[PDB]
C-alpha cells in the first residue's frame, strides 16, 4: 500500500515491489523452454491461444542469422526490444563485418532495462526472454529478467509451472551437451511435456520450435516440419 | 525538475503559502526606514548570540549601486539572490540606457522576478521582505515589497517584529520637514521602543542615501546618535 | 503544521521551513566536531578525525581539504554532501582564475558556494546538503579570515566557530575563553584552539586523534600540520 | 515541460475526467439545431442576461468559415481556443489545398484536437460540446454534434444543454419529414422545441442560420418577434 | 508519517531512510571481499548457484574496469553493469585526454560523484549497490577504496561488502593483512569467505577471484582454476 | 514530479467545476470594490484602494488604475501580485500589433489575446490560475467606446455597467433600479457612481483617499486618459455632498 | 522581365499587368494570372523570380483572411503594407531570399483607395503610381507627363494603353496579353483584359 | 489517484490495461470470421437514438485494397489509429513500391500502442493505452487471415472471435457455429442468426454493416442494396 506504489520507492526490506510484480508477469503467462548442445541450440516454446477458435500466439522470433529468441510474459514487450535487437545485429556487420558476440549483445539488452529502473514513473519490461545463439565460442543461452539482470544457462524452464519442469532438465542436463539434433528435440519435446498434463499434448497448431547450430543458422520449424518429430514420440 | 506550481488557492480564496510568508517576516529582526528631506534613512539592528561574530564582515545593508541600497527583515539567506539579480538588472539597464536606474522602474522588474517564482513550478515564494532606498531626480524614494511581489511606497514605514507598536509610534513622532539627521533620531527612537535591553553601536546598522549617493554609516558617528541626540 | 510542510519545503503556519531545519540538525548526527579560530597572521582549524577501524586509512580520510593553492578547507556533516560540494568549490576558483586571473579571496569564495546551496532551499526538487562548510585562507590585505556556511546559506565573519555534535555549547564555552581578548600569535592561536575541543569533549587529544590545518601570511600556500608538531602544541597545557 | 498522466480509467472502466467534462455541458446554456434541406437553423437561450450586458461579446454562434458556422453549449472557457484553432485549420487547409474546407474534414481535425489533449500528458479535456454546421458541394446539408470524448455524430434534429434529453424526446414525437420543407417550418418547430424551458422569455434566445452557398446570417429580434407572436 | 516516502525529504531526526533502505538492499546482498597487499590487490566473489542449470561463468560479479583495474560489487547485480561503462568512460577518456593510465583515487572520485548525483532528487533512486576498487601503480602501488550507496569514499587497508561485513572485518582486524603478499593470503581470503558462509538459506556456492599487482606487473588479470585450486584445496584443509 | 506533491489543479470536481478557478471567484470578491459605467460621451472606472493610512506615500498615481497603451486603461480587483505581470505581457502583445500592423490595438482583439494566456494555464502547463479580475476600457477605430470584464477562468464579456471586488452583487441591484440604459453621460455618471458607492461603500466619510476615479475621453482625434486630482475629486465629493440631500 | 503598373485615383485604384510568363527563349503560357484577390476590398500583385511570386503571395494573402475571421472586419490597406514588408524583410536574412516586386491596392473605409510600393529590398513607399521590371525604364516618364492627382478613372484607362503599347513599339519582349482589375467603394470589380489585335 | 500508469498490479497487470478491457465491454459488438474466400467483418451500428443518421457512424474503413479495418469499444481511439496504419502502408509502398502483407500491418499498430508513459517521453506521448478493439482481415499471397487485437497490442491469427458487450453469449456460440472451411457467404448469414440472439434490439437491414474481401477483388462495403438480399434469407 504505502511503499508498493512506485519503482523508485525503497521498501524497508530493500525490495522493489514493482520489480517483484514485474517478475510475476512471467508466472502469469505460457511456459517457454530453450536448450543447447555442444554446438546446436534449440528453442521450444508453447504457442498459446486464449480460446480454441483463435490460433496460438507465436512466441518464437527471428533476431539474426545465428540468433533467435522467445518470450514468456507480456507479449508486446518483445517487439519493443526486438526492434533494438535486430538493429544491433545489423550494427555489428555494418561495422565489424562479423556477427556480434552474444555476451556483447545481451550486455546492451540489459542497458535499456537498467535506465527505467532507477528513474521515476517508468516501467521495466516484465516479460521473460530466452536468447540463444552460435558464435566463435559456440552456443550461449542468456536469459534476462525484468530486474535487468541477465543469466547464462544450458536449459531453462520458465513461466507458469517453471520449477515443476526443471526436474526433467536437471536429470538430463548431462545429456544436453551430448544430445544431437534429434536428442535435443527428444528432450526438447519432453521439456514441454512436463509443463502440461497428458490431456494437453504437443500438436502442429499449438507448438513451434526453432534450431540454431554450428554450420546451421537459426531456422524456425512450426507444424509439418516437426511432424516426424511430433508424431512417433509419446507422452 | 518540477513544473507544477507549489501554491494553490484556499477555500477562502487567499494564497495559503504567501500568507505564511507574512508571518515569516514578522518574527524576523525589526527594521525601520523613513523618507525625509534630502534622502531616506534606514536603521536596522544586527544581533547575534555573542560578540564572537564580526559586524564589519557581513552587513544587512548592501548597496545595489552608488544610488540605491536595500535592507530586509525575514529569512536572512534569501536576501542574497535578490542582490545579484538587482545588480544584474541594474547593469543590463545601464548597458541599454547608459544611465542610473530610477527607483520606481527598478522595483517592478525585481518584483516581477519574485512573482515568477510564485507561478513557475518547483520554486517556493520568498521568505524575506525588501525596503527599497533610492534617490532619483531630486526626490528621495522609499518603497516596500512583500513576498507576494506587491510593491508599496511609504513616506515612513516599519518592518519586522513589533510593527504594530511601530506604526502607532510613527503616527505619533513622525512629521514633515524632518532632515536626514532628524530622521535618524526617529529611527533610533522606534528601535529603542522595539528592541529590549541596552542598545550599542555594534547592534544597530544604519545607512542612508542623498544627492552625494548611498553611504553606510561608520560606528564612530553612531556614538553621538546613541546619546538620543539627533 | 499544515499540509506537506513536514515533507517538502514550504512555509509553516508560523512561517518556518521544517525540511531545512531538519537537515540543519542532521549535522549533529555526523558523530564528530570541528572549530576554527582566526589568528593574527594565521587561520587555524581544529577538527576531529574518527577512525574506528584499523583497516580504515588515517591519511586518506580527512576533513582538511585543499580548495586551491592558497586556500584550505574543512567540512562537518554528511561526508557524501561534503566530498561532493568541495568539488564544485574547485570549479569556481578554477573558473575564477580563468576569468579574473588571480586567486579568489576567502570572502567571495563562500558567497558563490553558499548562494548555490540556496537553489536547494528554493526548490522542492533538490534537497539541501547536510554538510556544514567552514572555509579559511588568506586575503593579503585583510590577512586571514574565517567563515562558516550553513545549509541555509547564512554566513558571516567569525572570530571563532562552532560545529559538530555540540555547537551551542561550543560558543557558550568560547564565551569565557575569548573574553580574555588577548592578542593570539601563530603559536598562541594554535595552542588556544586546541584547548577548546579538549575541555568540552573530555578527551585530552592524542596527535593521531585529531588533525589541524593552518595557513599563514609568510606561507600563503596551505599547510597541513604533521603529528610531529601537534604533540609539541599538546604539551603547552602540561 | 509538464508531463503527467491526466485522463485515467475507473474501476468499471469509465473515464472520470471525461464524464465531468460532459457534466458542465448539460448544466450550461441550452443550444439546439435541426438539419433541413436548403437551410439549417441554430439557436441558444441565455438566461444569465442581467440587462446590463453588451450582446456582441456574449455570442456563442461563431463562423469558422463562410461555408461552415458553429455554436456550442458548455463551459465558455475552452470554446474560444477551439474557435481560433479551427479557423487556423481552415486557412491552412486553403493555403495547402486550393479546394475549400470540407465540412466533414474540419470535424475530424477538431475531433482529433479534442481527443489529443484528452489522452495526451499534461493537458485537460474540453468542457465544450460544439455543434458544427456546414454544407458540402451542390446543396448537401451536413449537421454535426461533437463530444469532449472526441466522438462525433450526425443529426437531422439535435439538442444540447439543460433538459435537452427531454427536448430530443419531445422532438422524437414532433419531428417528421412533412415539416422542415421551408425555413419557416424549421424555425417555429425549433422554437416549439424551445418552449420546454421557456421562462416567459425568448428575447434571451439568439438565432442564426446558414443557407446553401449563402453567407452566415443572424436573425434580428424583429424576425424573432414574428415567430414569438405565434405561440398557441 | 510518510517522511521517508522519498529521498528528497529529510526526516525529523535528520536521517535519510531511502538511501538507508538502498543500503538495506546491499545489507541483504551476497557477501564478497577483497584486500590489498604489498605486491598488489586481490578480489573475490561468492556466487550463489540456485539450480544446476546455471552455467559456469554465469552471474559473474568480477568486472573489468580497465587494464590495471578490476571491480567487485555488492547489491543489485545490474546496477554496476551501468557503472561498468561509466568506469570505462573515465578509463577511456583519461587515457584519451591525458594520455596515460588513471590512478585509483581519480577514478574513485568521479564515480563517487556519480553515485551521489542520484541521491539528490526525488525523480531518481540511489544505487542499490556498494563496491570496492583496487589497483596497482608504479608511483603509487596497491590502493583500496570503497563506495557506499550514498557515494562516500574511504581509504582502506582492508574492506568487506555484502550481507555480513564485520563478520569478515573483525577477523580481518585480527589477522594482519599489511605486509603479507596477496599470493600467500589468497588461500586465507577464501577461508574468511567460508567463515562468512553459513547453511540455512544458502546451500552451495563457488569462489571467483581476480589478479592485479606485481605478480601481474600492474595489469589486472584473471586467476586460472588450478592456481586457485591450490588455494581452494588448501582452503579445504582449513575448511575444518 | 512524483504524485502527492502535485495537487492536480487542472482536474475537474465531481460536480464538473474547477476548485482553484472558483476559489479565485471568491478571492476577487474579497478584493477592492471597483465598478465602471459605459456612457455615450465617455467611460470611467471607480476603484477603492484597500490601503487607507496616513503614512502611505500616495504621490504617484491611482494605484490599480493603470494605462495599458495609447488606447486603453485598466482597473484592478484581486491579488495585486499577478496584476503587474499581466500589464507587462499585455503591453508586449499590444505593441506586437502596432509593430506589424502599425495601428493601435482594438479593445476586443486585446482582450481575446490575453485570455488565451489564462486558458493556457487552466488547461495545461500545470501552473496555478490567476487570482486577478480586470476591467478593460478604451476606444478603438471601429467599435468606439468599450467596457470589458475579464475573470480568472479566461471568460469575458461586454457590459453597460458592472461592479467587481467587495459588495459587487448588491452594487448591481442599485444599478438595476437607477441606471438608464444608454441614457447616461460622463458628467452624469459621476453622480450615478458615487450615489451607488456611498450606500455600497462600507467605510463612511466618502474621502478622495478612499476611491480614486479616472476617465477615458478621446480628444482631437486621439484617445486621452485622465486622472482627476483630489482637489477636483473632493469638489465632486462635495458635489455629491450637495447631491446626497440638497 | 515581366511588367507591373498601377495608379491611385481619388475614389479608386486601377492596376494592370502582363499575363505572360516566359522561360529561356520562349513564352510558355500567356494566360498566367498575376492579380491575386487578397480580400473583399484588397487585391495584390507581384513580380519576381518565376517560383517566388506565387509561393510568397499566398502566405500574405491567406494570413489576412485569418485576421478577418477573428475580428470580423478586414484589414485596412495601410495595415496590409507594413504587415507584408516586415514579413518580406524577414525572408531576406534566411537561406532563400525572395526576389519580389509588388503592388498593393485596397479601399480603406476612411482613406479610401491606397497604393503601396515595395521591392525585393522590402522598402515601403506610398506613391500614387509605380512600375516594376525593365518596363519601368520605358514607362514612368509617360505618367509624369499626363498624370494629375484629380484624374478620372476613364482618363487613366486611356493613358494606361498609351503606356502599355509602348512596350511593343520599342521594348524587346512581346507581352501582348494584359489584365485589368479595379477596386472602388463597392470593392473589387473586373474590366476587360487588354489585348493587342495584331 | 495515488497511482501511475506504469504501476503493476499485485497480480502483475497494468492498471490502465486492466480497465481497457472493461471499457470495451460497454461498446458495440463485432464478430470477425476467417474462411477460404476471405475474412468476414460485420458489426451492428448500435444506434443510440432514432434521430441519428445510420451513415454517421462508420465502423468499417478500408486502409488497403484487400485489407480493411474495424472499430470496437472506445470509438474515439479508432480515428487516431485509422491514420497511423494508413501512413504505414503508404510509407511502405513509397519505399519498396509494393503492398504490405496483412501480418506486418498489425505489427505497426502494436508499435505505437505501447508508446504510452510519463517520464522519458516525447511531447507526443500518450498517457493511457488505446481502449479500441481491432479486427484486421485481408487477402494476399499468404491467404485470407483474421487478426484479433487487444488493448495491450497482442495480435494473433484467429478463426473467429467475439468482441464487444455481446461477445460472451456470442463467443461461446462461435465455437459451435464456425466449422473448418465453411464458405464466406454462409458465415455471413449464420452470424446474423447469433447476432440477432445476442443483441437487445430487433434485426434491421441498415442496423448492421457487411463488408468482405476476395482474392481477386478489392475490399468492398455493401450498402442497403445487397442488405435487402442479406435479410431476405432469415
Amino acid at each position: 500500500n504505502q511503499y508498493d506504489n512506485d519503482v523508485t520507492v525503497w521498501s524497508p526490506q530493500g525490495r522493489i515491489h514493482q520489480i517483484e510484480y514485474a517478475m510475476e508477469a512471467v508466472k502469469q503467462g505460457s511456459a517457454t523452454v530453450g536448450l543447447k548442445s555442444k554446438t546446436h541450440a534449440v528453442l521450444v516454446a508453447l504457442k498459446r491461444a486464449q480460446s480454441e477458435l483463435a490460433a496460438h500466439q507465436k512466441k518464437i522470433l527471428h533476431v539474426d542469422n545465428h540468433i533467435g529468441i522467445s518470450i514468456a510474459g507480456l507479449t508486446a514487450d518483445a517487439r519493443l526490444l526486438c526492434n533494438f535487437m535486430r538493429q544491433e545485429c545489423l550494427d555489428s556487420r555494418f561495422v565489424f563485418d562479423r556477427p556480434l558476440p552474444v555476451s556483447r549483445l545481451v550486455s546492451l539488452i540489459g542497458s535499456k532495462t537498467q535506465i527505467p529502473t532507477q528513474r521515476y514513473g517508468r516501467r521495466p519490461y516484465g516479460v521473460g526472454l530466452l536468447i540463444a545463439g552460435y558464435d566463435d565460442m559456440g552456443p550461449h543461452i542468456f536469459q534476462t529478467c525484468p530486474s535487468a539482470n541477465y543469466f547464462d544457462c544450458r536449459a531453462m524452464s520458465i513461466g507458469a509451472r517453471s520449477q515443476s519442469a526443471r526436474t526433467y532438465l536437471e536429470r538430463h542436463m548431462s545429456e544436453f551437451m551430448e544430445c544431437n539434433l534429434n536428442e535435443l528435440v527428444k528432450h526438447g519435446l519432453r521439456a514441454l511435456r512436463e509443463t502440461l498434463p497428458a490431456e494437453q499434448d504437443l500438436t502442429t497448431k499449438n507448438v513451434s520450435i526453432g534450431i540454431v547450430g554450428k554450420d546451421l543458422e537459426f531456422t524456425i520449424y512450426d507444424d509439418d516440419d516437426v511432424s516426424p518429430f511430433l508424431e512417433g514420440l509419446e507422452e | 525538475g518540477y513544473s507544477f506550481s507549489l501554491t494553490t488557492f484556499s477555500p477562502s480564496g487567499k494564497l495559503v503559502q504567501i500568507e505564511y510568508a507574512l508571518a515569516a517576516v514578522a518574527g524576523g529582526a525589526p527594521s525601520v526606514g523613513i523618507k525625509a528631506a534630502n534622502g531616506v534613512v534606514l536603521a536596522t539592528e544586527k544581533k547575534q548570540k555573542s560578540i564572537l561574530y564580526d559586524e564589519r564582515s557581513v552587513h544587512k545593508v548592501e548597496p545595489i549601486t552608488k544610488h540605491i541600497g536595500l535592507v530586509y527583515s525575514g529569512m536572512g539567506p534569501d536576501y542574497r539572490v535578490l542582490v545579484h539579480r538587482a545588480r544584474k538588472l541594474a547593469q543590463q539597464y545601464y548597458l541599454v540606457y547608459q544611465e542610473p536606474i530610477p527607483t520606481a522602474q527598478l522595483v517592478q522588474r525585481v518584483a516581477s522576478v519574485m512573482q515568477e517564482y510564485t507561478q513557475s513550478g518547483g520554486v517556493r515564494p520568498f521568505g524575506v521582505s525588501l525596503l527599497i532606498c533610492g534617490w532619483n531626480e531630486g526626490r528621495p524614494y522609499l518603497f516596500q515589497s512583500d513576498p507576494s511581489g506587491a510593491y508599496f511606497a511609504w513616506k515612513a514605514t516599519a518592518m519586522g517584529k513589533n510593527y504594530v507598536n511601530g506604526k502607532t509610534f510613527l503616527e505619533k513622532r513622525y512629521n514633515e520637514d524632518l532632515e536626514l539627521e532628524d530622521a535618524i533620531h526617529t529611527a533610533i527612537l522606534t528601535l529603542k521602543e522595539s528592541f529590549e535591553g541596552q542598545m550599542t553601536e555594534d547592534n544597530i546598522e544604519v545607512g542612508i542615501c542623498n544627492e552625494a549617493g548611498f553611504r553606510r554609516l561608520t560606528p564612530t558617528e553612531v556614538k553621538d546618535y546613541l546619546a538620543a541626540i539627533a | 503544521s499544515a499540509g506537506f510542510d513536514r515533507h517538502i519545503t514550504i512555509f509553516s503556519p508560523e512561517g518556518r521551513l521544517y525540511q531545512v531545519e531538519y537537515a540543519f540538525k542532521a549535522i549533529n548526527q555526523g558523530g564528530l566536531t570541528s572549530v576554527a579560530v582566526r589568528g593574527k597572521d594565521c587561520a587555524v582549524i581544529v577538527t576531529q578525525k574518527k577512525v574506528p577501524d584499523k583497516l580504515l586509512d588515517s591519511s586518506t580520510v580527512t576533513h582538511l581539504f585543499k580548495i586551491t593553492e592558497n586556500i584550505g578547507c574543512v567540512m562537518t556533516g554528511m561526508t557524501a554532501d561534503s566530498r561532493s560540494q568541495v568539488q564544485r568549490a574547485r570549479y569556481e576558483a578554477a573558473n575564477w582564475k580563468y576569468k579574473y586571473g588571480y586567486e579568489i579571496p576567502v570572502d567571495m569564495l563562500c558567497k558563490r558556494i553558499a548562494d548555490i546551496s540556496q537553489v536547494y532551499t528554493q526548490n522542492a526538487e533538490m534537497r539541501p546538503l547536510g554538510c556544514c562548510m567552514i572555509l579559511i585562507g588568506i586575503d593579503e590585505e585583510q590577512g586571514p579570515q574565517v567563515y562558516k556556511c550553513d545549509p541555509a546559506g547564512y554566513y558571516c565573519g567569525f572570530k571563532a566557530t562552532a560545529a559538530g555534535v555540540k555547537q551551542t555549547e561550543s560558543t557558550s564555552f568560547l564565551e569565557k575563553k575569548v573574553k580574555k581578548k588577548f592578542d593570539w600569535t601563530f603559536e598562541q592561536t594554535v595552542e588556544t584552539a586546541i584547548t577548546c575541543l579538549s575541555t568540552v569533549l573530555s578527551i585530552d587529544f592524542k596527535p593521531s586523534e585529531i588533525e589541524v590545518g593552518v595557513v599563514t601570511v609568510e606561507n600563503p600556500k596551505f599547510r597541513i600540520l604533521t603529528e610531529a608538531e601537534i604533540d609539541a602544541h599538546l604539551v603547552a597545557l602540561a | 515541460s509538464y508531463d503527467r498522466a491526466i485522463t485515467v480509467f475507473s474501476p468499471d472502466g469509465h473515464l472520470f475526467q471525461v464524464e465531468y467534462a460532459q457534466e458542465a455541458v448539460k448544466k450550461g446554456s441550452t443550444a439546439v439545431g435541426v438539419r433541413g434541406k436548403d437551410i439549417v437553423v441554430l439557436g441558444v437561450e441565455k438566461k444569465s442576461v442581467a440587462k446590463l450586458q453588451d450582446e456582441r461579446t456574449v455570442r456563442k454562434i461563431c463562423a469558422l468559415d463562410d461555408n461552415v458556422c458553429m455554436a456550442f453549449a458548455g463551459l465558455t472557457a475552452d470554446a474560444r481556443i477551439v474557435i481560433n484553432r479551427a479557423r487556423v485549420e481552415c486557412q491552412s487547409h486553403r493555403l495547402t489545398v486550393e479546394d475549400p474546407v470540407t465540412v466533414e474534414y474540419i470535424t475530424r481535425y477538431i475531433a482529433s484536437l479534442k481527443q489529443r489533449y484528452t489522452q495526451s500528458n499534461g493537458r485537460r479535456p474540453f468542457g465544450i460540446s460544439a455543434l458544427i454546421v456546414g454544407f458540402d458541394f451542390d446543396g448537401t446539408p451536413r449537421l454535426y454534434q461533437t463530444d469532449p470524448s472526441g466522438t462525433y455524430h450526425a443529426w437531422k434534429a439535435n439538442a444540447i444543454g439543460r433538459g435537452a434529453k427531454s427536448v430530443r424526446e419531445f422532438l422524437e414525437k414532433n419531428y417528421t419529414d412533412e415539416a422542415i420543407e421551408t425555413d419557416d417550418l424549421t424555425i417555429k418547430l425549433v422554437i416549439k422545441a424551445l418552449l420546454e424551458v421557456v421562462q416567459s422569455g425568448g428575447k434571451n434566445i439568439e438565432l442564426a442560420v446558414m443557407r446553401r452557398d449563402q453567407p452566415l446570417k443572424i436573425l434580428n429580434p424583429e424576425e424573432i418577434e414574428k415567430y414569438v407572436a405565434e405561440i398557441e | 508519517t510518510g517522511y521517508d516516502l522519498s529521498a528528497s525529504t529529510f526526516s525529523p531526526d535528520g536521517r535519510v531512510f531511502q538511501v538507508e533502505y538502498a543500503m538495506k538492499a546491499v545489507e541483504n546482498s551476497s557477501t564478497a571481499i577483497g584486500i590489498r597487499c604489498k605486491d598488489g590487490v586481490v578480489f573475490g566473489v561468492e556466487k550463489l548457484v540456485l539450480s544446476k542449470l546455471y552455467e559456469e561463468g554465469s552471474n559473474k560479479r568480477l568486472f573489468n574496469v580497465d587494464r590495471h583495474v578490476g571491480m567487485a560489487v555488492a547489491g543489485l547485480l545490474a546496477d554496476a553493469r551501468s557503472l561498468a561503462d561509466i568506469a570505462r568512460e573515465e578509463a577511456s577518456n583519461f587515457r584519451s585526454n591525458f594520455g596515460y593510465n588513471i590512478p585509483l583515487k581519480h577514478l574513485a572520485d568521479r564515480v563517487a560523484m556519480y553515485v551521489h548525483a542520484y541521491t539528490l532528487y526525488s525523480a531518481v533512486r540511489p544505487f542499490g549497490c556498494s563496491f570496492m576498487l583496487g589497483s596497482y601503480s608504479v608511483n603509487d602501488g596497491a590502493q583500496l577504496y570503497m563506495i557506499d550507496p550514498s557515494g562516500v569514499s574511504y581509504g582502506y587497508w582492508g574492506c568487506a561488502i555484502g550481507k555480513a561485513r564485520q563478520a569478515a572485518k573483525t577477523e580481518i582486524e585480527k589477522l594482519q593483512m599489511k605486509e603479507m603478499t596477496c599470493r600467500d593470503v589468497v588461500k586465507e581470503v577464501a577461508k574468511i569467505i567460508y567463515i562468512v558462509h553459513d547453511e540455512v538459506k544458502d546451500k552451495a556456492f563457488e569462489l571467483e577471484l581476480s589478479w592485479v599487482g606485481e605478480i601481474t606487473n600492474g595489469r589486472h588479470e584473471i586467476v586460472p582454476k588450478d592456481v586457485r585450486e591450490e588455494a581452494e584445496k588448501y582452503a579445504k584443509e582449513s575448511l575444518k | 514530479m512524483s504524485r502527492r506533491y502535485d495537487s492536480r489543479t487542472t482536474i475537474f470536481s465531481p460536480e464538473g467545476r474547477l476548485y482553484q478557478v472558483e476559489y479565485a471567484m471568491e478571492a476577487i470578491g474579497h478584493a477592492g470594490t471597483c465598478l465602471g459605467i459605459l456612457a455615450n460621451d465617455g467611460v470611467l472606472l471607480a476603484a477603492e484602494r484597500r490601503n487607507i493610512h496616513k503614512l502611505l506615500d500616495e504621490v504617484f498615481f491611482s494605484e490599480k488604475i493603470y494605462k495599458l497603451n495609447e488606447d486603453m486603461a485598466c482597473s484592478v480587483a484581486g491579488i495585486t501580485s499577478d496584476a503587474n505581470v499581466l500589464t507587462n505581457e499585455l503591453r508586449l502583445i499590444a505593441q506586437r500589433y502596432l509593430l506589424q500592423y502599425q495601428e493601435p490595438i482594438p479593445c476586443e482583439q486585446l482582450v481575446t489575446a490575453l485570455c488565451d494566456i489564462k486558458q493556457a494555464y487552466t488547461q495545461f502547463g500545470g501552473k496555478r490560475p490567476f487570482g486577478v479580475s480586470l476591467l478593460y476600457i478604451g476606444w478603438d477605430k471601429h467599435y468606439g467606446f468599450q467596457l470589458y470584464q475579464s475573470d480568472p477562468s479566461g471568460n469575458y464579456g461586454g457590459w453597460k455597467a458592472t461592479c467587481i471586488g467587495n459588495n459587487s452583487a448588491a452594487a448591481v441591484s442599485m444599478l438595476k433600479q437607477d441606471y438608464k440604459e444608454g441614457e447616461m453621460t460622463l458628467k452624469s455618471a459621476l453622480a450615478l457612481a458615487i450615489k451607488v458607492l456611498n450606500k455600497t461603500m462600507d467605510v463612511s466619510k466618502l474621502s478622495a483617499e478612499k476611491v480614486e476615479i479616472a476617465t477615458l475621453t478621446r480628444e482631437n482625434g486621439k484617445t486621452v486618459i485622465r486622472v482627476l486630482k483630489q482637489k477636483e475629486v473632493e469638489q465632486l465629493i462635495k458635489k455629491h455632498e450637495e447631491e446626497e440631500a440638497k | 522581365m515581366e511588367y507591373l503598373i498601377g495608379i491611385q485615383g481619388p475614389d479608386y485604384v486601377l492596376v494592370a499587368s502582363d499575363r505572360v510568363a516566359a522561360s529561356n527563349i520562349v513564352q510558355m503560357k500567356d494566360d498566367h494570372d498575376k492579380m491575386f484577390k487578397m480580400s473583399e476590398k484588397i487585391l495584390l500583385l507581384c513580380v519576381g523570380e518565376a517560383g517566388d511570386t506565387v509561393q510568397f503571395a499566398e502566405y500574405i494573402q491567406k494570413n489576412v483572411q485569418l485576421y478577418k475571421m477573428r475580428n470580423g472586419y478586414e484589414l485596412s490597406p495601410t495595415a496590409a503594407a507594413n504587415f507584408t514588408r516586415r514579413n518580406l524583410a524577414d525572408y531576406l536574412r534566411s537561406r532563400t531570399p525572395y526576389h519580389v516586386n509588388l503592388l498593393l491596392a485596397g479601399y480603406d473605409e476612411h482613406e479610401g483607395p491606397a497604393l503601396y510600393y515595395m521591392d525585393y529590398l522590402a522598402a515601403l513607399a506610398k506613391a500614387p503610381f509605380a512600375a516594376h521590371g525593365y518596363g519601368a525604364f520605358l514607362t514612368l516618364s509617360i505618367l509624369d507627363r499626363y498624370y494629375t492627382p484629380t484624374i478620372s478613372r476613364e482618363k487613366a484607362v486611356e493613358l494606361l494603353r498609351k503606356c502599355l503599347e509602348e512596350l511593343q513599339k520599342r521594348f524587346i519582349l512581346n507581352l501582348p496579353t494584359f489584365s485589368v482589375r479595379i477596386i472602388d467603394r463597392n470593392g473589387i470589380h473586373d474590366l476587360d483584359n487588354i489585348s493587342f489585335p495584331k | 489517484y495515488d497511482r501511475g500508469v506504469n504501476t503493476f498490479s499485485p497480480e502483475g497487470r497494468l492498471f490502465q490495461v486492466e480497465y481497457a478491457i472493461e471499457a470495451i465491454k460497454l461498446g458495440s459488438t463485432a464478430i470477425g470470421i476467417q474462411t477460404s474466400e476471405g475474412v468476414c467483418l460485420a458489426v451492428e451500428k448500435r444506434i443510440t437514438s432514432p434521430l441519428m443518421e445510420p451513415s454517421s457512424i462508420e465502423k468499417i474503413v478500408e486502409i488497403d485494397a484487400h485489407i480493411g479495418c474495424a472499430m470496437s469499444g472506445l470509438i474515439a481511439d479508432a480515428k487516431t489509429l485509422i491514420d497511423k496504419a494508413r501512413v504505414e502502408t503508404q510509407n511502405h509502398w513509397f519505399t519498396y513500391n509494393e503492398t504490405m502483407t496483412v501480418e506486418s500491418v498489425t505489427q505497426a499498430v502494436s508499435n505505437l500502442a505501447l508508446q504510452f508513459g510519463e517520464e522519458d517521453a516525447d511531447p507526443g506521448a500518450m498517457s493511457r493505452p488505446f481502449g479500441v478493439a481491432l479486427l484486421f482481415g485481408g487477402v494476399d499471397e499468404k491467404g485470407p487471415q483474421l487478426f484479433h487485437m487487444d488493448p495491450s497490442g497482442t495480435f494473433v491469427q484467429c478463426d473467429a472471435r467475439a468482441i464487444g458487450s455481446a461477445s460472451e453469449g456470442a463467443q461461446s456460440s462461435l465455437q459451435e457455429v464456425y466449422h473448418k472451411s465453411m464458405t464466406l457467404k454462409e458465415a455471413i448469414k449464420s452470424s446474423l442468426i447469433i447476432l440477432k440472439q445476442v443483441m437487445e434490439e430487433k434485426l434491421n437491414a441498415t442496423n448492421i454493416e457487411l463488408a468482405t474481401v476476395q482474392p481477386g477483388q478489392n475490399f468492398h462495403m455493401f450498402t442497403k442494396e445487397e442488405l435487402e438480399e442479406v435479410i431476405k434469407d432469415i
